[PDB]
């Protein structure tokens, strides 16, 4: 329960303090994550126990230098508690599976952290485990990217816009990283439109390092985490589709909305597309699987479009 | 008027210092705290709750005897047990470490491993978050480690209680839950998706199962040390082999446009210019995989890719282009 956390807690207070010769107070809290009164009411607590006898000279005492916090006598406190299953398990588990994401973390660093956690807590072959003991699938463009985060530098990359199927190559400065479901996005400012991007790593096929340490305006304007300013919006156009029973596939890799159920497949759904083309290229991939409802105008371009495909493939050989 | 928390460190402190095994008289009269019990077996039935919450936080307690004149049995607390070994952390580490410790959502996975986020720190390492800036946008709409975490809980716990796990389990939407009993081996996380690896006791087969199917109704079942896996069994390679069976299909020639096309213009293995039709373009010789999925990608481009070998497949885009030019009837 909370005691026992409580507990854990302040048995392993000494051996941070012994650590950290005279760390202070708000370092001590942010480390902890404790609230000021709390931290203070530990610390009194554990300052009156000790060694069997309680004799001033037999219990842990402490020195106060100022607001300065260090250690004389930890009567035998000298390391701290071994870690339980469950949470080495959690961290492995968060651990293996960051690995594996392109660009949050070094994949050299996080096998480094793999080996020394498993050497110390004794962990074998029984615990979960990757894929890729050397992915060497980085092309070297995530580590750039990574730089150039940390030494705020210009960054310049060629990018694939699958709405428009085309390859652009911007001039960006990053500003975060952050993860949304399976696909993490490097937010950067692009001076070319003049706008806060998501670009996944997975569409880049490389990054160029210039020496223009510039900061972007939203950092002297507006610095939001999130910064979702078209992730879900009212004016991005929706067609409505009707789905048969074999093609289950979309069903779970795109958010589809007004799902109706219907034994004779007469029942549709409805999804947002970015643009008009690719809704079109989306439909024709299914076949005849998929049938289109609405809007009229985009099931007649989609007609016009097979009817075109149709007549080249004709005239081609 | 001593409080639990005061109690149990000093407890702890005592046997830690001692080296000696302590019979339960002498923890009565030595150890504050134990001098208020108004009766013996109120005492016992006190220590004994002591005892099973300090066993249950993990403290490794060894119980032997006194010496070898003596036959009442005491208690002591290893010090080579209790302290982990020492660790070397560079930044990189840290750094890794301090991004890691801020993916999970549930209450119990949360402190789990803030606990164990405070051990390391306290072992004497700094790990340290601010300095990368690097935040969590998503945490309500992942479909693998959201979506998928009270599931990963349940499993986790069962393996580590080394019990069989029943659970319901769908292929599909489309398809119908049909009840699983397996029992697992572990988990293995493959492009950011979780794969718990087990054998079925319904089918008696290496089964991988998808997370995100399985609801959250994963009950553990069966008694503890009744799993027994081969330790010869490599997980990952079952998952990789699962993953995709068909290694390249066959080698298709396909003609597409120039300027579009790019994401099948990084899958080409072979390209060639050439002109047909008004249009030039380039004929690339490629794989197949799985037939559906080109079929799929060469209809989404209409007329901007061709296909020309093999027949079958020209003939399957026809015929979805033909019954897409139907005009919806059917």
């Amino acid at each position: 329960s909370q005691v026992s956390t409580r507990l854990v807690r302040l048995l392993n207070m000494v051996p941070y303090f012994q650590a950290n010769p005279k760390v202070t107070r708000a370092e001590a809290a942010a480390a902890l994550g404790v609230t000021g009164k709390q931290l203070d009411a530990d610390l009194d607590q554990l300052w009156m126990c000790g060694l069997p006898g309680y004799s001033p000279g037999d219990l842990i005492d402490f020195d106060f230098v100022g607001d300065t916090i260090e250690v004389t006598f930890s009567a035998g406190v000298d390391h701290p508690l071994r870690l339980t299953s469950t949470e080495a398990t959690g961290i492995l588990v968060a651990l293996r599976a960051l690995v594996d994401v392109p660009g949050m973390v070094d994949p050299e660093a996080a096998r480094s952290a793999i080996a020394k956690i498993e050497s110390a807590v004794g962990s074998q072959r029984a615990v979960v485990e990757g894929i890729t003991e050397d992915t060497s699938a980085e092309p070297g463009a995530a580590a750039t990217v990574r730089t150039a985060v940390r030494e705020n530098r210009a960054l310049t990359l060629e990018y694939y816009s699958a709405s428009r199927d085309s390859l652009a190559t911007r001039t960006v400065d990053p500003i975060r990283v952050v993860l949304v479901g399976d696909n993490s996005y490097l937010e950067a400012w692009c001076r070319s439109a003049e706008a806060v991007r998501l670009f996944r790593f997975d569409r880049i096929v490389d990054a160029q390092l210039l020496d223009d340490p510039a900061a972007p305006p939203p950092p002297a304007v507006a610095a939001g985490p999130d910064t979702s300013l078209f992730d879900a919006d009212p004016s991005l156009p929706s067609a409505t589709l009707l789905i048969g029973a074999a093609a289950a596939w979309m069903f779970d890799y795109y958010p589809l909305r007004d799902i109706t159920e219907r034994p004779d497949g007469s029942c549709e759904a409805t999804m947002t597309y970015a643009s008009e083309d690719w809704m079109a290229r989306f439909i024709l991939g299914f076949g005849a699987e998929v049938q289109v409802l609405a809007p009229e105008s985009l099931a007649t371009r989609v007609r016009q479009a097979a009817e075109a495909a149709l007549q080249a493939y004709a005239r081609c050989v | 008027a001593v409080s639990k928390v005061e109690r149990l460190m000093n407890l702890v402190i005592a046997l830690l210092s001692t080296r000696t095994y302590l019979p339960a008289e002498k923890i009565r009269t030595t150890v504050a705290g134990y001098a208020d019990s108004p009766s013996d077996e109120a005492f016992s039935r006190m220590f004994e709750r002591d005892k099973n919450e300090l066993r249950d936080l993990g403290i490794p307690l060894e119980t032997g005897r006194v010496s070898k004149w003596d036959s009442t049995e005491g208690y002591r607390i290893n010090r080579d047990s209790y302290a982990l070994p020492p660790i070397g952390l560079t930044a990189d580490e840290a750094a890794a470490v301090a991004v890691a410790t801020q993916l999970w959502q549930s209450p119990e996975l949360v402190t789990a491993t803030q606990n164990a986020v405070l051990k390391l720190r306290a072992a004497g390492v700094d790990v340290d978050a601010d300095g990368v800036g690097v935040a969590i946008a998503s945490t309500a709409t992942l479909p693998g480690v959201r979506g998928s975490e009270e599931v990963l809980q349940s499993l986790l716990s069962a393996i580590d209680e080394g019990r069989a796990v029943q659970f319901e389990h769908r292929p599909s939407r489309s398809a119908d839950y049909t009840t699983r009993t397996v029992e697992p081996w572990g988990v293995v996380t493959h492009r950011g998706r979780w794969y718990l690896v087990g054998h079925d006791r319904d089918r008696e087969d290496t089964r991988t199962f998808r997370l995100s199917r399985i609801s959250a109704a994963a009950r553990p079942i069966g008694p503890a040390g009744a799993v027994q896996k081969p330790q010869d069994v490599n997980l990952r390679d079952i998952v990789r082999r699962a993953v995709a069976e068909q290694p390249t299909g066959e080698r298709a020639r396909i003609w597409i446009a120039g300027g579009r096309a790019t994401a099948l213009r990084r899958q080409a293995v072979t390209s060639t210019p050439r002109t047909i039709g008004g249009r030039a373009g380039e004929e690339i010789t490629v794989d197949i995989g799985t037939w559906d999925r080109l079929a799929r990608e060469i209809a989404s481009y209409g007329s901007d890719a061709v296909a020309l070998e093999p027949s079958s497949l020209r003939d399957d885009v026809v015929e979805r282009l033909r019954a897409h030019a139907a005009g919806g009837e059917r």
